[PDB]
């Protein structure tokens, strides 16, 4: 058998992919991806950086999850602080979790359906898409990258009318969804394309590392958001779908199905939201009011010690994992009692996910190699930190 | 006195003290902590030689190395001198007096105390008395010395 | 299912001579054993039925320049079927090899490639133990604490030689180190 | 089977590139590791050279049993292969 | 110069008229400026509407737009892509992490700037920019393609 | 395959030094085809750079230190088979190659 | 004349050394290479160009940060060369042109020109080396046109300024040069390669690389260089037959020579020199067969006995035989 | 060549708290100043790991 | 243009157009640019560059007082 080469590097298939596939007909025998063309040294800049400093990191991680490794960030940090957050801004990052999930399986699905060619639904999706990012340009100060959730707290509060664009947002994704489904779900030729290609067993997903949707498709019923409940998720009334076969099919239904959930998720959070203060009230690890930094002594020196030193977290060192719409996001924490890291592993679902793609599309068409890599929705942000 | 020299890049932005129960004992002199200014001011940072009409102009080291060595070699050997300022260390203390003595040349010494001294016993230009041992002193009689300068 | 029960049951059922430090906490139940152990150790807590650990989720390592074994290798463990997370650690310097658990759990080799090129600690029994991270011909392991932040070479096009080139790294604007420890910590 | 002649020449030849052997000494009986002083590493490097100059292979245990030029020489000339 | 200065300055305009009017980019999406760039050319800001359209190929595309953190593995493949564009091209840097490093630029496996592998026209700031800051990156490299004068030059030499 | 387990005393060390020379000495031919080296080196300077390698890393005598040795040169091999590392990359390493060297280095600079 | 460098860095990409140069025709050949190894040592360098803006866009990658900075200009005007100047402790020169445009004639471009130039840097006070570039065969007596008028800009320019060295290599070799890739061109498209001359004049080229690291050599001298006119010229002494079986054997194609005795090459490459003028100034350029460069065939080019060459900078060109001619595999 | 010392105590702060600790100087003096920005260059790896 | 309210005029002669939306809006808060030579892309002072983008509703002529 001879020896081929797909590097994409147009990003219509992720854009720094790089596989060395051994072909003995038509059909694929081994998929050796070659990683490394996006690692910017994260791991070992965290070190370097102020608890504080280190935050916008985890936005470039999985660039189309911006919410979900602040989150998982933020929990370690108050883990290891423990740092008691109010209810309202647990309620606000779980919505805003939510909205990330949405976003992240919108775009999965439609960059999924285009590599295989379907044209039209990319761009229905991504004008929901640019609806959710205005409700992020509007509570933070960027589109993408907002440092919004925090270890104490959250960053600030919410504008007056969010709630009520949301709600009206709310309104109508469940008939875009609706349209999105009418476009694919009933054709026979993206029956033919996804169904019986990719089929991982349930032994397999457990043995390899798979997590999330890739992992739920085979059967097994693990969501780390009713597994390990944090925030208010346990307030929350939410199914969890389960697939039957395990192929490409079932990743897409249940993709759909997950994203119909968060939309309900984000009606309840909408709905039981309460009122009150955003952030810890311990100051020693919170910024204080712009008001009383410019009034009060001490105030101020909290200010100057929070911007220049940051806090400092006790010595110890946790694992603590999220349900990131990939799968499981880990960060792996060890401080030394200063005010910067000691040690910060990323745990990246789509490092498992792509390292699994050997055995998924062994004895199967070149052609389905490019649906075999979009259905796990890997990005090349976090396989490579 | 044990310092502490706090740098932001090539340049120093100032002197502070450094415990040392022996010498210094956590203090330091005005002139001590405020002497970083000349360290940037009228620096000497080009080999110079002095032309016909009397101008210094910027010359390269070999050039000005073997200007030096070319008159080195036209003078009698008890005719050369070599004096050491009193901001030398010893390891270039040490070559100079080698480079003058095989010269042959002898006439080697220092800025201040070097009109004769006899420093054949190392008592006599030392305090025999350590500083910190000072303060078990009893009574101090200064011959022509003023230590507050 | 939890922290008190999993720690009482791995204390009664274990072997005494793998494990030799055993920390029971809210921040995660940990194991320390020697590194001859450590296989043994997760095909242990692979198979047994009240400790069924089928997930593999990272292999980590932390690196101490003060201590003899200078680097830490972290296994963080999930078991699906009772809900627990077991966190096993070993220790091993620059010049030992220690155990892969490939074998046990497939999804290893990228973690122990990554490990390896990351701070040089070699695995036994790896079927292909090569830098999966740095670029073709990376010399040094960047993720230990004496190595520098920008590393040693530096890349940029040459034009006589019609090629991208590696040189030695020159800044043009250094890293500036800001030092906010207290003296009152 | 391969006369003695064109294969001494050949096994005399080649040993005088290693820039230390004497071509004085070089003989159908001639030692390599012993007679010339030689290291373990030319003890390899001899063998290696062997198969320099032709295609075929040694294996890892026909090397390091007899350093000795006259068994190499004999071995050289019962090899069907060269010519 | 009766005429030259006239029918010369005429085919010059029609030049730049057909390059300002088709150009069509080759993005090297390489994280999360992808991003911003498939939402420009989405439905919202339409770069197609200017008719830039995007290509797979280096053969056919006249202007590269480098967006995401150029690592060092990766910065052979990028000038190799650049090596095999037509003449008449020009380069894009988008985002922080193709300017100068960006939020990597202390790493050791991150170049300092894709201007350091291929000459840079434009430079688009921002982390990631916002996609009308693209709109107006293209823009400023269309305004720059008009100032071009390539057949009085070929005349005056 | 997999990584062997590490050695017990120097004479393994040593047989491991060997058989990677060896298997360094039958990579030569590939190199000299994937790479247009045909009319650039000796097949023999390469051998020699090999062994000088070798010898100047001979003063190990911790068989440990030997084996990562090996390892790490089997590694660069088995990237320099590849096409992974650039045609002027082994070339620029796997090549052999007056007053007084203190005053050469005092007209260079200050910082020896 | 020492005071134009004063390093301030561990000599690499982002160090400093005390150079500003202004290079005169830096877009060509030998220009993309002396200015790659100015901006190696940290020497600030202004590239003055002409017409299009897209010519010094590649020399933007040699220097660090504001290194290179590109400035239009244009010769005919006095106070554009004034204003590219004026920032600058040392001037190199490098233009002229080996075939003839109507706007620019033979003595214009090769003469005329660095005349100016030196005149500026007259009246410009402080440039402390300046470096003119003609070629090894100038001389008042040589056919060729454009030989006599790099000839008299060297009398011209050591009238203007006595300090000036006048670099003066032979043919160049190199990835860009027009020799070597005029022949290949024409073996690819026709299959023969002509020889002008039968393949007998004999001529010393030299690869590109060394001749820039030795105008970088005479930069960086103690001050013996000023005044002086090296004659830059390659290792072995080949000829047209020689060199275009060194190209076949990088090209790997059968050799195949038509022998063309002088006359008749000379009257084929006439029609280009009667028809200069025509409705359009521009004309497509000789590639192989300029009368000019025929004409420079006729003499043999070789560097004097008598005369300094690159063993008196202490430099040791690079044998025209491996890696200065790899550059060829690209038409393999 | 390295300098291994432990840093003492700061004169004007009467905590105690950074101290115990050993570190290696290098000796990175190296460095200039860009003559575009006034920043510091370097070329010096060790320019700051020991701190 | 056509069907509109025009907002105000800049000093640089810019037009500012307004229309008045209901559920998905659209070509409600534009431009007129006074000149047409590219136009700079560029020419909106601050003033009115917050009405533009919507991030205040004062029209950049109350901004001024
Ligand atoms: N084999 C060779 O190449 C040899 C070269 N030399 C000499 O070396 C020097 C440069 O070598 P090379 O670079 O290879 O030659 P090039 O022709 O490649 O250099 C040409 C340069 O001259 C400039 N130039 C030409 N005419 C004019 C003009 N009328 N006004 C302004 N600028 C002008 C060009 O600018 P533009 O491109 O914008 O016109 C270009 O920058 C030349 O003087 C050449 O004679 C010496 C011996 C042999
Ligand atoms: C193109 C090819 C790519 C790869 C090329 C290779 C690149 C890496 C080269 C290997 C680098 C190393 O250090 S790997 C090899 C390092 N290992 C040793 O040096 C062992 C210590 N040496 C000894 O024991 C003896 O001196 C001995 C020399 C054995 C013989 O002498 P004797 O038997 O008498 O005792
Ligand atoms: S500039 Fe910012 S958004 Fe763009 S690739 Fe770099 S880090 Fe990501």
């Amino acid at each position: 058998n001879f020896t081929l080469n797909f590097g994409p590097q147009h990003p219509a298939a992720h854009g720094v992919l790089r596989l060395v596939l051994e072909m003995n007909g038509e059909v694929v025998e081994r998929a050796e991806p070659h990683i490394g063309l996006l690692h910017r040294g994260t791991e070992k800049l965290i070190e370097y950086k102020t608890y504080l400093q280190a935050l916008p990191y985890f936005d470039r991680l999985d660039y189309v999850s911006m919410m979900a490794q602040e989150h998982a960030y933020s929990l370690a940090v108050e883990k290891l602080l423990n740092c008691e957050v109010p209810l309202r801004a647990q309620y606000i990052r779980v919505l805003f979790c939510e909205i990330t999930r949405i976003l992240n399986h919108l775009l999965a699905l439609t960059t999924h359906a285009m590599d295989v060619g379907a044209l039209t639904p990319f761009l229905w999706a991504f004008e929901e898409r640019e609806k959710l990012l205005e409700f992020y340009e509007r509570v933070s100060g960027a589109r993408m990258h907002a440092s919004f959730i925090r270890p104490g707290g959250v960053a600030q509060d919410l504008p007056l009318g969010l709630c009520r664009d949301i709600d009206s947002f709310t309104q109508q994704f469940a008939s875009r969804i609706d349209e999105l489904e009418e476009m694919l779900t009933g054709n026979r030729i993206w029956k033919q394309r996804l169904v019986d290609i990719g089929t991982v067993t349930a032994q397999q997903a457990k043995d390899w590392g798979f997590s999330g949707v890739m992992l739920r498709g085979s059967g097994v019923c693990w969501d780390l958001r009713r597994a390990a409940p944090y925030d208010v998720y346990d307030q929350l009334d939410f199914d969890v779908p389960v697939g039957t076969r395990g192929d490409c099919y079932d990743r897409y239904c249940i993709r759909i199905e997950e994203m119909r959930q968060s939309l309900r998720i984000i009606v309840q959070c909408l709905n039981q939201m309460p009122s009150g203060m955003i952030k810890a009230d311990d100051r020693k690890l919170c910024p204080p009011s712009r008001c009383r930094m410019k009034l009060s002594m001490e105030s101020l020196i909290h200010h100057f010690e929070l911007y220049t030193e940051g806090f400092s977290v006790p010595a110890s060192s946790t694992y603590t994992a999220v349900e990131a719409p990939k799968g499981e996001f880990g960060v792996f924490l060890v401080s030394n009692g200063s005010n910067r890291p000691y040690r910060c592993k990323i745990r990246a679902p789509g490092f498992a996910h792509s390292q699994g793609l050997d055995f998924m599309s062994k004895h199967h068409m070149l052609a389905d190699v490019v649906t075999i890599i979009g259905t796990q929705d890997i990005v090349f942000g976090e396989v490579d930190r | 006195s044990n310092i502490r020299v706090d740098s932001r890049g090539p340049e120093v932005m100032r002197i502070i003290p450094r415990l040392n129960e022996d010498i210094n004992e956590e203090w330091i002199s005005d002139k001590t902590r405020f002497c970083y200014d000349g360290l940037k001011r009228q620096r000497l940072s080009d080999p110079m030689i002095r032309d016909s009409d009397g101008r210094f102009k910027a010359v390269s080291w070999r050039d000005a190395l073997a200007v030096v060595g070319d008159i080195i070699h036209q003078v009698k050997p008890d005719e050369i001198v070599g004096v050491a300022g009193q901001l030398s260390d010893a390891e270039s203390m040490m070559v100079l007096k080698d480079f003058v003595n095989r010269m042959g040349s002898d006439n080697v010494w220092c800025e201040g105390t070097a009109a004769g001294v006899d420093a054949d016993l190392r008592y006599s230009y030392l305090m025999n008395t350590s500083i910190s041992g000072l303060e078990n002193a009893d009574l101090f009689l200064l011959i022509g010395t003023q230590p507050r300068v | 299912m939890d922290n008190q029960f999993i720690f009482k049951y791995s204390w009664e059922t274990l072997p005494k001579k793998w494990v030799k430090k055993m920390e029971r906490s809210e921040h995660g139940n940990r194991f320390d054993t020697n590194t001859d152990y450590l296989f043994q150790l997760l095909c242990f807590l692979k198979l047994h039925t009240y400790t069924r650990v089928q997930v593999l989720i990272d292999i980590c390592g932390v690196d101490y320049p003060s201590r003899k074994r200078r680097f830490e290798v972290v296994y963080n463990l999930l078991s699906t079927r009772y809900n627990s997370r077991i966190r096993v650690q070993t220790s091993a310097d620059e010049v030992t090899r220690i155990s892969s658990v490939v074998s046990l759990f497939p999804s290893a080799g990228w973690w122990e490639r990554e490990v390896w090129d990351m701070f040089g600690v070699s695995f036994i029994n790896h079927p292909d133990l090569r830098r999966i991270l740095t670029d073709y011909g990376f010399e040094g392991h960047p993720l230990r604490k004496d190595f520098p932040l920008s590393g040693y070479v530096q890349v940029r096009y040459d034009d006589p030689e019609k090629r991208v080139v590696s040189e030695p790294i020159e800044m043009t604007q250094e890293f500036r180190y800001f030092d906010f420890a207290s003296p009152w910590e | 089977f391969l006369d003695k002649s064109e294969v001494t020449d050949r096994v005399l030849s080649v040993v005088k590139n290693f820039q230390k052997v004497d071509p004085s000494k070089v003989t159908p009986k001639a030692n390599f590791q012993n007679d010339l002083g030689l290291d373990s590493l030319d003890s390899v490097e001899v063998v290696m050279a062997l198969e320099e100059e032709f295609g075929f292979e040694i294996p890892d245990n026909e090397a390091d049993k007899i350093q000795s030029i006259d068994l190499a020489v004999d071995f050289i000339a019962s090899h069907p292969q060269a010519k | 110069s009766k005429a030259a200065e006239f029918v010369i300055s005429k085919v010059d305009d029609l030049m730049n008229w057909a390059r300002t009017g088709s150009i069509w980019p080759m993005t090297f999406g390489l994280a999360c400026c992808a991003v911003e760039m498939m939402h420009t050319g989405a439905a919202r800001y339409d770069l197609d509407r200017f008719g830039i359209i995007f290509r797979p190929s280096p053969r056919q595309s006249d202007c590269m737009i480098v967006a995401g953190t150029l690592t060092n593995k990766m910065a052979p493949a990028l000038r190799k892509v650049y090596d095999q564009m037509p003449e008449p091209r020009w380069v894009i840097s988008m985002g922080s992490c193709a300017n100068g490093g960006g939020y990597y630029h202390y790493s050791y496996s991150v170049v300092r700037g894709c201007d350091r592998i291929v000459p840079v026209d434009i430079y688009v700031p921002g982390c990631p920019p916002t996609a009308e800051a693209l709109l107006y990156g293209l823009l400023q490299l269309q305004k720059k393609i008009n100032r071009r004068k390539d057949f009085l030059h070929w005349w005056n030499k | 395959i997999g990584v062997p387990p590490n050695s017990a005393n120097l004479t393994e060390a040593r047989r491991r030094v060997f058989d990677f020379f060896r298997a360094a000495c039958r990579s030569i031919p590939t190199i000299m085809d994937i790479y247009n080296l045909q009319d650039v080196v000796a097949p023999s300077q390469l051998r020699y750079a090999i062994s000088a390698q070798i010898r100047n890393n001979a003063h190990i005598t911790d068989p440990k230190v030997i084996d990562l040795l090996i390892f790490k040169g089997m590694e660069e091999l088995t990237d320099i088979v590849d096409h992974a590392k650039q045609r002027h990359h082994i070339i620029g390493q796997y090549v052999v190659g007056g007053k007084t060297d203190f005053l050469k280095n005092f007209y260079t600079s200050n910082y020896f | 004349g020492v005071g134009h460098l004063a390093r301030k860095g561990t000599g690499g990409r982002s160090s400093v050394s005390g150079i500003v140069a202004t290079v005169f025709g830096a877009t060509g050949f030998l220009g993309r290479y002396l200015v790659q190894q100015l901006a190696k040592m940290g020497s600030q360098v202004l590239v003055p160009f002409r017409g299009s803006e897209d010519s010094p866009r590649h020399l933007k990658l040699m220097g660090d940060l504001g290194q290179v900075v590109p400035m239009k200009f244009d010769p005919r005007d006095e106070d554009s060369i004034k204003a590219v100047m004026a920032k600058a402790n040392v001037v190199i020169n490098l233009i002229g042109r080996e075939y003839e445009t109507r706007n620019f004639s033979f003595e214009d471009a090769n003469h005329h020109i660095a005349e100016k130039l030196a005149l500026v840097a007259k009246e410009h006070g402080g440039i402390m080396r300046y470096i003119q570039v003609s070629c090894l065969g100038a001389s008042v007596s040589s056919p060729s046109r454009m030989l006599r008028a790099k000839a008299a800009a060297e009398e011209a320019v050591l009238n203007a300024l006595p300090e000036a060295t006048i670099m003066r290599p032979a043919t160049m070799i190199g990835t860009e040069d027009r020799i070597l890739n005029p022949w290949s061109m024409f073996v690819k498209k026709y299959g023969f390669l002509p020889l002008i001359g039968g393949g007998t004049t004999k001529f010393q080229p030299v690869y590109v690389v060394d001749v820039a690291a030795a105008i970088v050599a005479a930069l960086k001298d103690d001050g013996s260089s000023m005044g002086k006119t090296y004659e830059l010229g390659g290792p072995d002494v080949f000829t047209t037959h020689e060199l275009a079986e060194i190209m076949y054997d990088m090209i790997r194609e059968w050799p195949r020579y038509v022998k063309l005795p002088f006359p008749i090459a000379k009257a084929m490459a006439a029609p280009r020199d009667f028809m200069v003028n025509k409705v359009p100034f521009p004309l497509p350029s000789p590639q192989i067969f300029n009368l000019d460069q025929i004409n420079a065939l006729t003499t043999d080019t070789l560097v004097s006995d008598n005369a300094l060459k690159f063993q008196d900078l202490d430099l040791v060109p690079h044998k025209l035989k491996g890696y200065p001619v790899e550059f060829l595999i690209q038409y393999r | 060549k390295v300098i291994i010392y432990s840093p003492a105590r700061t004169a004007t702060q009467s905590g105690s708290g950074k101290l115990g600790k050993w570190k290696i100087n290098f000796v990175s003096t190296l460095k200039w100043e860009n003559p575009l920005m006034g920043w510091t260059s370097t070329g010096d790896p060790y320019a700051n790991v020991g701190d | 243009n056509i069907g509109a309210t025009l907002v105000g005029v800049d000093k640089f002669g810019n037009k500012y157009y307004q229309k008045l939306g209901d559920t998905q809006y659209g070509r409600h808060r534009w431009v007129e640019y006074a000149s047409k030579d590219r136009y700079n892309a560029s020419q909106v002072p601050a003033e009115w560059h917050g009405w533009l983008h919507f991030i205040t509703d004062h029209t950049g002529d109350e901004l001024l007082s």
